[PDB]
């Protein structure tokens, strides 16, 4: 079916209004929300009619062909996708994203194991902890040379409570190209950060 | 409008030793020579086939009766084990009337168009139901009324593919499934003239509420054997009868051979459980029954070639009890 | 108090085929219609069919009709979805989902975990977990389980004791084909020498469970 909007970005304390539209007696329909990493959950059936634990926040309506499922004051849990099934077809899904405060990141470093130089090769690891917004630029250098094309990032989604973000970069090298340098730095640059933060270590 | 206990009557004969016969001579009065039909004029009236008081009291009669009639050499359920002697009995169902008691009536609807839910304008009372025979069947419904005008689709919605499709024709179709004497093996022929002939007005119906859209008619999905076949019971004898040819878009103009198996495990429709019975009587075993009518499922999701797709199904005969117990409604005066 | 518990994960080649189960407990598991959704990853949900278990009748989604069947086995209260012919677009989370009753089954009030199905060519391996030491006020650790495949791994912190700030992140796909994520908690400084922290890694696919100490 045709659920709009395609995204949505609201903030906490908010109440948001996403729509499903059908084609062509029955006023039937159920709304589902999942959670990131979760199995799709039932919070709305037969139109109107909260299954048993809802919070009374949410509120469906409609009829005919056009519905809406409305979300009095947003919470955190309240972050995720909502899908509206009409019988076997459903909608093509609204990501719910929640905006907050900057937050500044807390950047860490982590060198290779001695278990993994040991194997061949080195991953040398940067996590930038609970900040807002997403992007972030981080850069890997060993002592003053930058590095690329060999260092992998990924982002957990959106935190429910703190409604912050999680980055974690590897930069992955031989134990050969790993001794021959010898210091090796992170520097990130976010809005939160004055300055871009420089955290890095030297023992090859 | 309530709910009471009915009671059956039928033309039984308290001599005849047909099981069914013996079962009614015990739990059923005698028909009444004098049946009362009373049209009310200018009333209309709401009906519910699909939550009808009536089927579930026909479904326990028809246990009881089979209860009686074929006995099961083993009847095995998760929590119980029973052995009993299996005697052959005659087996012919039998037209059975149910009727009201004192205050109470049963509500007849006499359109011919009416598709079983909704409301209905030539409302009459009666008595008793006319003659229906307690015919055990999937796929196929048999033996039991024709549609007086035009084919009539039966569904507590059309728009949900799980819920069943029950087709009343209004011209039966006429099937004979002999086993002629392995020992098992039986078949059914049907004209194909006439099933096509019924095929081309069944998909014209469907395509009225289905416009734009061809109709095709496709083998069962799976499940058990008792609803990927035709199955049902022909003088005591439990046949499993293959229905490929039948659900066909390219049906020939030809006779129809179904090739069908006499089988001794079933599964049992009245609960949850299996039921062995003795092995075939000998000789030859043959029943002429009447198509009267359809049990169709609709192929879920939208389609990719413009085709909607139906195919055989049942197993709760109280969809089968629905196929005639849909025009009437026990009301309280 | 109703409970659906789907199979393990599943890495099959194209071609091939792969059946995920689906095991009910809780209630009569023959009252109730079955149904079967999967959802490929990063996209929206699809679905393919539903089975009633009391009579086995089953509908199939036209758009996978010939290359899926539905079964049921009732003495243990177990539904299957058997997918044969597969291809890289049958990668997906697959679910098993049962209504709130049996007149109107299409609102999914419970459903399984998910039984992921990866399809391609490579073939199934173990991690190796690496640890992420740290080095006054609040640091960070965690590991690095690295090269394996398929997807799915789990990942707690003393037996699913340290739950507040774990970070586990989504796995990334390596130049050789093969996955890595890290897991990191954040932990005051003032605990690194009396507290013990131990990473316990699951990889189903290949039975591989595995602890690894985490100290500076
Ligand atoms: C749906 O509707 C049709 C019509 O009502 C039913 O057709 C009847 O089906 C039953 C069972 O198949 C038939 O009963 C059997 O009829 C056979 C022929 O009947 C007579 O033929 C000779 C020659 O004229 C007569 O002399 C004699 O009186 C026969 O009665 C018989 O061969 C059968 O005989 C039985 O003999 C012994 C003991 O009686 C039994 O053990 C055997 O099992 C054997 O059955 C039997 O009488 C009935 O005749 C059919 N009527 C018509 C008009 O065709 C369909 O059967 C019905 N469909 C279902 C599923 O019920
Ligand atoms: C039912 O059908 C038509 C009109 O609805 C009418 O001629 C007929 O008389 C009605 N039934 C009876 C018993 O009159
Ligand atoms: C029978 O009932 C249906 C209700 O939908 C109605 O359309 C139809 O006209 C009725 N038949 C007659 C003769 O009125
Ligand atoms: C039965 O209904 C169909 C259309 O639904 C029609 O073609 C056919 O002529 C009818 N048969 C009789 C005997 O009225
Ligand atoms: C079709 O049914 C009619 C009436 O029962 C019958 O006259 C006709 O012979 C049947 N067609 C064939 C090919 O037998
Ligand atoms: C399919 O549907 C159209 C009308 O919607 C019809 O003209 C056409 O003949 C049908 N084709 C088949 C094979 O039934
Ligand atoms: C029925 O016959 C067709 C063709 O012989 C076959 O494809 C199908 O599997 C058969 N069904 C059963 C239950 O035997
Ligand atoms: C009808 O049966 C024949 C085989 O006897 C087959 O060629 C044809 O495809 C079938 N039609 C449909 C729609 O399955
Ligand atoms: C009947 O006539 C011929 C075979 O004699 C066949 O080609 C045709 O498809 C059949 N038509 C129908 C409507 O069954
Ligand atoms: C079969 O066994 C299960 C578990 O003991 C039970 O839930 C069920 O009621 C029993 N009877 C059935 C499935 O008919
Ligand atoms: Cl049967
Ligand atoms: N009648
Ligand atoms: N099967
Ligand atoms: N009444
Ligand atoms: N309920
Ligand atoms: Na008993
Ligand atoms: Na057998
Ligand atoms: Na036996
Ligand atoms: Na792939």
């Amino acid at each position: 079916m045709s659920q709009s909007p395609s995204s949505l970005a609201v903030s906490v304390g908010e109440k948001v209004t996403m729509s499903c539209k059908s084609s062509q007696q029955k006023n039937y329909l159920a709304w589902y929300q999942q959670k990131p990493g979760q199995s799709p959950k039932l919070l709305i059936y037969w139109a109107s009619t909260r299954e048993s634990g809802v919070p009374d926040r949410f509120t469906g309506s409609g009829s005919g062909t056009d519905f809406t499922l409305t979300i009095s004051s947003v919470k955190a849990e309240d972050l995720a996708v909502y899908y509206c099934q009409q019988y076997e077809t459903l909608g093509s899904g609204t990501k719910l994203e929640i905006k907050r405060t900057v937050a500044a990141p807390s950047v860490f470093i982590f060198p290779p194991s001695d278990e993994q130089l040991k194997s061949g090769t080195a991953s040398v690891v940067c996590l930038l902890n609970n900040f807002y917004p997403r992007e972030a630029k981080v850069q890997w250098k060993v002592d003053n040379a930058l590095q690329s094309g060999n260092s992998q990032e990924s982002v957990t989604e959106q935190d429910s409570k703190d409604s912050t973000y999680s980055l974690s970069s590897t930069l992955t090298l031989s134990k050969a190209d790993y001794e021959k340098h010898k210091v090796y730095a992170c520097e990130v640059t976010h809005q939160g950060l004055s300055s871009p933060v420089t955290k890095s270590f030297n023992r090859g | 409008e309530a709910k009471t206990t009915l009671f059956c009557a039928s033309d039984a004969k308290a001599y005849e030793k047909e099981c069914h016969n013996v079962w009614a001579t015990h739990a059923c009065v005698p028909t009444d020579p004098n049946p009362q039909e009373v049209v009310l004029e200018n009333v209309t009236e709401n009906f519910n086939m699909w939550k009808n008081d009536m089927v579930d009291q026909m479904q326990e009669d028809v246990i009881s009766i089979w209860d009686q009639c074929l006995k099961p050499c083993v009847k095995l359920t998760n929590t119980s084990t029973l052995t009993q002697a299996c005697p052959k009995v005659t087996f012919d169902p039998i037209p059975i009337h149910y009727c009201a008691p004192a205050g109470y009536a049963i509500l007849k609807c006499n359109n011919k168009t009416f598709n079983g839910k909704g409301p209905c304008n030539n409302v009459s009372t009666v008595q008793c139901t006319h003659g229906i025979k307690p015919v055990v069947s999937t796929q196929l419904l048999l033996n039991g009324s024709l549609a007086e005008e035009e084919i009539v689709i039966r569904s507590k919605n059309l728009r949900d593919n799980a819920k069943i499709i029950i087709v009343q024709l209004n011209k039966s179709v006429e099937i004979v499934c002999t086993r002629p004497n392995d020992i098992r093996q039986a078949y059914c022929n049907i004209s194909g003239r006439n099933w096509s002939e019924a095929v081309n007005q069944v998909k014209k119906k469907l395509k009225e509420h289905f416009p734009h859209k061809n109709i095709s008619f496709q083998s069962s999905s799976g499940g058990d054997l008792e609803i990927t076949t035709h199955s049902f019971n022909c003088g005591g004898e439990f046949f499993y009868c293959n229905t490929s040819g039948l659900f066909n878009d390219t049906i020939s103009n030809a006779t129809i051979m179904l090739p069908c198996r006499i089988k001794q495990i079933i599964n049992m429709w009245q609960e949850v459980g299996k039921a062995i019975y003795a092995p075939p009587i000998k000789g030859n075993i043959t029943c002429k029954s009447d198509i009267t009518g359809l049990l169709l499922l609709r192929d879920g999701c939208d389609t990719t070639d413009n085709t909607e797709i139906f195919r055989p199904s049942g197993g709760d005969m109280r969809d089968n009890w629905r196929s005639e117990l849909y025009k009437y409604k026990v009301v309280e005066i | 108090q109703v409970q659906l518990v789907q199979s393990g994960a599943e890495v099959k080649k194209p071609g091939a085929s792969v059946k995920v189960s689906c095991k009910a407990s809780g209630y009569t598991f023959t009252g109730y219609y079955i149904h079967w959704v999967r959802q490929a990853p990063g996209q929206g949900l699809e679905w393919m069919g539903w089975i009633n278990p009391n009579r086995g009748g089953t509908n199939y989604c036209q758009k996978f009709q010939g290359r899926v069947t539905m079964t049921r086995d009732t003495s243990i209260s177990t539904a299957y979805m058997e997918l044969s012919r597969l291809r890289s677009d049958d990668t997906a989370v697959y679910y098993c989902a049962r209504g709130i009753n049996s007149d109107y089954t299409w609102d999914f009030q419970h459903w399984g975990q998910g039984t992921l199905v990866t399809v391609s060519s490579a073939s199934t391996k173990g991690p190796s977990v690496f640890p992420l030491a740290p080095s006054g006020g609040t640091a960070a650790l965690g590991c690095l389980v690295k090269d394996y495949f398929p997807e799915p791994v789990t990942v707690s912190w003393n037996s699913g004791a340290l739950t507040s700030g774990v970070h586990t992140f989504p796995a990334v796909l390596q130049s050789s084909g093969l996955y890595s994520l890290s897991s990191v908690v954040t932990v005051p400084s003032s605990s690194l020498g009396t507290q013990t922290y131990i990473c316990n890694v699951n990889h189903k696919p290949s039975n591989t469970k595995v602890d690894k100490r985490v100290e500076p």
